[PDB]
């Protein structure tokens, strides 16, 4: 039945849609990892600039 | 005496004699794996002494059937048999079976599975009969005596585009 | 007594497939009355009919239990005086049986001294237990999380590669250690397989023991046998227990292996009489043929019988007719995962994804069911704490997150338990916990109390004392390896 | 009877015949139209219960024989474009090279509109082609 098979192409092909957008957050979280050691790291630069 | 018993508890029979009289019997050792089929069909499973004249069957008989297969190997037959007894029948290969195996090795003239062979008896057994020792050895300076160590194709040199994949 | 139809004399009126219609002359027997073909036909086993419907007053309709070839028309067919009858006593214990009671462990006569008929009426609502009771199975994890009822239904979800096989021959060795109950065990569609595979592993473990007393019998309807035979084998199972839990009184166990191949079962029987099936294409009868048996399964003044149902779940469709009307049966839902076993946790048991519905201060003590929210709790914050130190880093966590993360892994590592059916194989000695035990054991660790024990402590030992006796011996086993290096 | 003109030519002429039929579906569809005033119960979808021997009987005639050669090509109608459908898919056990033609590609302006990673072909091994 065609109504069947749009339904089941539509489900997997959101799941594909999930995968590659898992792997973003893996990457942007690694990113975000690494780049939070700003905040120890920061505050004493600007001081007199201020 | 003492009676075994199966996987389910059922008694099993335990006079093996009368049927290693028919293997003793057999021309061809393919007629002694059916003497052991029989054996199991009836309710008899084959001990270490039956397994121990199949091996002898094998070594002494001509040939596995009376007309030639392609790749009979008196060697393989055994060693498939000795993984039955031990693999599956759960048992032990005793020195006369790793002994008929050092012997068609010899006979056969396949000096390079005697090393091995010699390797599992010294190991697993005592020692290796060292008259079947000499004897391998002695094949294999005969090999070498007329430069037959290796099979000649081997050797032949080869390079990256001068090798037919087939 | 003597039923008057007992020897009555039919002939074969019609043949098609699993149905024949047999006629007799002074009158068709009683719906659900078992009939032999008496005649030769030169066949290798008997021929057993079940009248299933009326046709008119001297014709009627029935399924065979076997194959129907070489039967020809007017032959003989000779009545049984009754339903189909079975051997119940303490005889059939360790003993395999089909749905005509015949022993097919071909292991000598059974030598019964009665037989009941397969078909009997549910308990009234008057036999009814007077209050819920708890069944203490023995395992941490169920005893505690999802508790079994008295005369109640679990369904145990979960395939293979997650230890069923244990789960449910501990089961069965525990409830007669604790309970002193035997166990009854159907096997619906089941591949031949794993029903020999079922026997020699009972054999190992002597809940089923040839030269002593065995705890379990055994009934199995394989898939080999027509659909006439899977549709009857459980209630036959289900005859037997009754038998334990009536004239004897005790608490039986009752395993159905699946309750989804008796559905099947029932489904292709009403689909060979020619009745119209319903939506998805299941029998009309779905809720009546699940009903007739699960009633039958219940608590009453004398005993009680608890089913641990195997339920499978087709295309992965949890509205699916089939377990959707067999959940409306179910009182506790047991899940196995592969991921739980995977990390060494046995029984592989996802107590988050388990559920109970005896798990009530008006059925069980309030400090248990206090302690079981407690724990259920602390686990899915244990979870949510997981995405946490995975995302920003398990430093980021406060005092008392960290704190959570350590009572929790020592309570995940707690739920394990060592059976005792697995010490041949395992070596391990198992261990038996209480339910007292359990309740203060887990009651403490959320406390606080055994908050300076190591965790691995946890891991595969039963009740709190085999924590202390394991630190102890982790203790003096440390102690020898750092006069070793502190020495060398 | 078209098949029949083939064999003849096939057997007898011992000639190498090519044979084009369009389209094969329609044997189907017009068998399934009177099975129902025969007394035969609709199978799935509604298609005759012989619908796999019906179609085995034709498809196995045409066939290269010993005598001669006949190069058969059967256009093959697919409902709905519903290639799971009883009759398309009783069909590609009957056939060497399959073409499995899709909308979605003509549409792009791709003619022909074949679907690559859909179609097959038995001669598709080392051994027969270069």
């Amino acid at each position: 039945s065609g109504k069947l098979r749009l339904y089941k192409e539509k489900l997997e092909g959101y799941n594909r849609f999930y995968s590659i957008v898992k792997t973003i957050k893996m990457v942007t979280l690694a990113k975000y990892r690494a780049a939070q050691g700003r905040i120890r790291t920061r505050d004493f630069s600007l001081r007199y600039t201020e | 005496a003492a009676k075994k018993y199966d996987l389910f508890g059922y008694e099993v029979d335990t006079n093996t004699a009368p049927w290693i009289e028919k293997i003793k019997k057999c021309k061809y050792y393919d007629e002694a794996g059916e003497v052991l089929v029989n054996m199991n069909v009836s309710n008899c499973p084959p001990d270490i002494a039956t397994y121990n004249a199949t091996l002898q069957c094998i070594y002494q008989s001509p040939s596995k059937q009376s007309t030639p297969v392609d790749n009979e190997s008196k060697f393989c037959a055994m060693m498939d048999l000795l993984e039955e007894m031990q693999h599956r029948n759960r048992l032990k290969p005793n020195e006369e079976s790793w002994t008929w195996v050092m012997k068609e090795c010899v006979k056969s003239g396949q000096f390079r599975l005697g090393y091995c062979i010699q390797q599992v008896m010294e190991t697993e057994c005592k020692g290796c009969p060292a008259d079947l020792v000499k004897a391998n050895e002695a094949n294999a300076q005969k090999a070498k005596t007329e430069g037959k160590e290796h099979p000649g194709h081997l050797s032949q040199q080869a390079g990256l585009f001068d090798v037919k994949v087939e | 007594p003597v039923a008057d139809h007992k020897g009555r004399v039919g002939h074969v009126s019609q043949v098609i497939g699993a149905v024949v219609d047999v006629h007799f002359a002074d009158g068709v027997p009683p719906v659900l009355t078992a009939l032999d073909v008496v005649d030769k036909l030169g066949r290798d086993e008997p021929l057993t009919l079940e009248i299933v419907q009326h046709l008119d007053a001297h014709t009627g309709r029935c399924i065979a239990m076997q194959t129907t070839d070489l039967l020809k028309l007017k032959a003989k067919v000779v009545s049984t005086g009754g339903n189909i009858s079975v051997p119940v006593g303490r005889e059939t214990l360790g003993r395999i049986f089909n749905v005509l009671g015949d022993a097919i462990d071909q292991r000598g006569p059974v030598g019964e001294k009665l037989r009941m008929p397969i078909h009997a009426v549910a308990p009234k609502l008057a036999d009814q237990a007077a209050e819920d009771a708890v069944l203490t199975t023995g395992i941490k994890v169920i005893d505690l999380i999802l508790p079994y009822c008295k005369g109640g239904k679990i369904g145990l979800f979960g395939g293979a590669g997650v230890g069923k096989t244990v789960i449910i021959m501990e089961l069965i060795n525990n409830v007669a250690k604790g309970h002193g109950g035997f166990s009854v065990f159907a096997g619906v569609g089941e591949r031949t397989r794993e029903g020999t595979d079922l026997y020699l592993e009972m054999m190992q473990s002597k809940v089923i023991d040839l030269k002593g007393e065995s705890k379990c019998v055994l009934v199995y309807g394989q898939m080999n046998e027509p659909p006439g035979a899977r549709a009857r084998v459980a209630q036959s199972a289900l005859t037997m227990a009754e038998y334990f839990r009536d004239v004897e009184g005790q608490d039986v166990l009752l395993f159905i292996d699946n309750i989804f191949r008796f559905t099947q079962a029932n489904s292709e029987v009403s689909a060979l009489l020619g009745r119209i099936p319903a939506a998805v294409g299941y029998q009309p009868t779905l809720a009546e043929d699940l009903g007739q048996l699960q009633e039958r399964i219940t608590s009453t003044t004398k005993g009680s019988i608890t089913s641990v149902q195997a339920v499978y779940v087709p295309a992965d469709d949890i509205t699916d007719p089939a377990p959707a009307t067999t959940f409306s049966h179910l009182d506790a839902t047991t899940v196995l995962d592969r991921a739980v076993a995977e990390s060494g946790i046995y029984p592989a048991v996802n107590p988050l994804e388990c559920a109970s519905r005896i798990m009530d201060p008006d059925v069980i003590s309030v400090d248990h069911y206090n302690v079981a929210q407690d724990v259920v709790q602390m686990l899915t914050k244990y979870r949510e704490l997981q995405d946490i130190i995975a995302v920003l880093g398990i430093d980021e966590l406060s005092e008392e997150d960290k704190l959570i993360v350590d009572r929790a892994r020592k309570l995940v590592k707690f739920l394990s338990q060592p059976f005792q059916v697995a010490e041949v194989f395992t070596g391990m000695t198992g261990h038996y916990v209480q339910l007292d035990d359990t309740i203060d054991s887990f009651s403490g660790l959320l406390m606080g109390t055994y908050d300076q024990v190591p965790e691995m402590a946890f891991y595969m030992v039963g009740g709190i004392n085999s924590v202390l006796e394991k630190a102890k011996k982790m203790a003096e086993e440390a102690a020898e390896l750092e006069k070793m290096r502190r020495a060398r």
